[PDB]
């Protein structure tokens, strides 16, 4: 009851995960997710990237490899346990091993 | 000189003497007087005292036996517990830790100038820590049974049921011998170990 | 700096010897609370690749179940996303005791919000349930990946606390107070010596 997922990926991986249940509106109204295509700017999803880790009822984040890459600076600027950061394959985005912040952390042991 | 025990007339006197009643600086620098060491001092007299206790009483030695478990092995526990941070400590070393403190703040320690501490008679310390021995028998068991069978007790759940009948317990001290007859002050230890066992009844 | 303080006397040996050999125990407790912490560490780390790449044939099928959604009923996306009120699963906030320290967990929750009705493109109910249900499996599979990631990235903290604090008490307080012991030892012997020669010179003199 405290805490909620969000999602920030393209239109088929938010109707997927919106489908799952996830999604609320918080006391702004603003939604749990945001839409990001092609015709999207960096500082938009920095921005909203931001504000979502802001918002501390969210507690899990879901970001697939490439939206991160984008901000990658601003993903690996974060290390902390609480307001998780997940990053997810995508089918436009297949997982790459050698990119995780926890592994980045658990580098060397191999 | 210093307090220690190099010195040649400590030596030789401990090794004549029957029983060593060792003095700690630093515990007389917290006024906690007597300022007795309690882990280095001994008596070589339990034995022969046990056959005139088994006459008259019969109970005061598996009292004094428990409590010196209880006081050893806190004296034990201190630095091991201080290493983390007090955190990770299991429930019977809580409550050991816990009711060590409290005999050492109120069983373990006294100063004449009030009426109840001039002079504590035999049965004044049987009786008391016969009822705090029962009390710590009686967390521990509880404690025990439900952690073999499920909802493992915590001090909390006793706390919030019968800390009247604790303080109860936490003030037999103060029954003064000078005012209450030695019956009132029997009695009244008799009483709040009935209650001790009907308090903890009612809790099950 | 290089030595304890202390006067060289031999209640100061047994002091020392005593803050010595608390030390040591010290050091015993702390290496074995290092031992617990790696295997801890170890097995946590220990196939989460794995878990993820399950992760990554699940959405596999889930992808393929909305390019059948997609398929059979056309165009819902924009009504689904439209359409954002309350969420239908949130997070227990819950902490876990794997070790003497504490790890963030969490816990899926099946709030029980009602699904939104799709009955009127085409009548696409079963194919949007197929992937309801879908979906509902990651999200539980998510939270528990989380759950592990998180209490992974919580743990690296304390095993950095545990070995300085195991290293610096090999590597500082030991030598310091073994010089301090050898110092103290050999000024004892020094001063004995002192006196003994003193009453070897009176007894020389009173030869005489």
């Amino acid at each position: 009851r405290g805490k909620l997922i969000a999602v920030i990926g393209d239109e088929d991986t938010v109707t997927g995960f919106l489908l799952g249940g996830i999604g609320e509106l918080n006391k702004n109204r603003h939604p749990n997710f945001l839409v990001v295509e092609k015709d999207t700017t960096i500082n938009e999803i920095e921005d909203t990237f931001r504000q979502f880790l802001n918002r501390d009822d969210i507690g899990i984040i879901l970001i697939n490899q490439y939206i991160a890459e984008m901000v990658r600076h601003a993903l690996d600027a974060h290390q902390r346990s609480i307001p998780a950061v997940l990053e997810i394959p995508s089918k436009e985005h297949p997982y790459d091993a050698a990119k995780d912040s926890i592994l980045r952390r658990a580098k060397g042991m191999f | 000189p210093g307090g220690d025990f190099s010195d040649p007339v400590t030596s030789a006197t401990l090794g004549i003497v029957q029983v060593f009643w060792g003095l700690d600086k630093k515990l007389a620098q917290r006024k906690h007087f007597p300022s007795v060491n309690w882990l280095i001092s001994y008596s070589k007299y339990m034995r022969a005292l046990d056959e005139y206790y088994d006459k008259h009483f019969t109970e005061f030695v598996p009292l004094r036996t428990k409590a010196k478990e209880i006081l050893q092995e806190e004296e034990d526990l201190a630095e091991i517990v201080q290493l983390v941070g007090k955190a990770s400590l299991a429930e019977t070393d809580k409550i050991t830790l816990e009711v060590a403190k409290l005999i050492k703040d109120d069983f373990l320690q006294q100063n004449g100038y009030t009426p109840y501490d001039r002079f504590c008679p035999f049965y004044k310390t049987v009786g008391m820590l016969s009822n705090m021995i029962s009390f710590y028998d009686m967390a521990r068991r509880a404690v025990e049974t439900t952690a073999q069978s499920d909802n493992k007790i915590t001090w909390s759940i006793i706390r919030e049921h019968m800390g009247e009948i604790l303080y109860k317990l936490s003030s037999m001290k103060f029954k003064d011998p000078v005012k209450d007859g030695e019956a009132k002050i029997k009695a009244d230890y008799a009483q709040l170990l009935e209650d001790m066992q009907n308090a903890f009844r009612s809790l099950e | 700096k290089d030595r304890i303080e202390i006067f060289p006397s031999r209640m100061a040996q047994t002091i020392m010897k005593a803050r010595l050999k608390g030390a040591q125990t010290g050091r015993n407790l702390l290496k074995k609370k290092s031992d617990a912490l790696t295997l801890r560490f170890r097995q946590i780390l220990k196939k989460i690749i794995e878990t993820k790449m399950l992760m990554g044939e699940v959405m596999r099928e889930a992808a393929f179940s909305l390019a059948e959604a997609k398929f059979t009923a056309g165009d819902f996306s924009t009504t689904v996303i439209q359409n954002v009120n309350k969420a239908q699963v949130k997070i227990r906030a819950k902490k876990d005791n794997v070790a003497g320290v504490t790890l963030p967990v969490f816990e899926h929750y099946h709030e029980g919000t009602d699904s939104y009705e799709l009955t009127g493109l085409a009548r696409g109910g079963e194919q949007l349930a197929k992937l309801k249900r879908n979906y509902a499996k990651a999200v539980e599979l998510l939270v528990e990946l989380a759950s592990l990631q998180t209490s992974f990235v919580t743990l690296d903290e304390a095993i950095k606390i545990t070995n300085r604090r195991v290293n610096a008490i090999e590597h500082v307080i030991i030598p310091r107070i073994e010089r301090t012991l050898a110092y103290i030892i050999t000024e004892l012997d020094e001063r004995e010596r002192e006196e003994f020669y003193r009453l070897k010179k009176i007894q020389e003199k009173k030869k005489i």
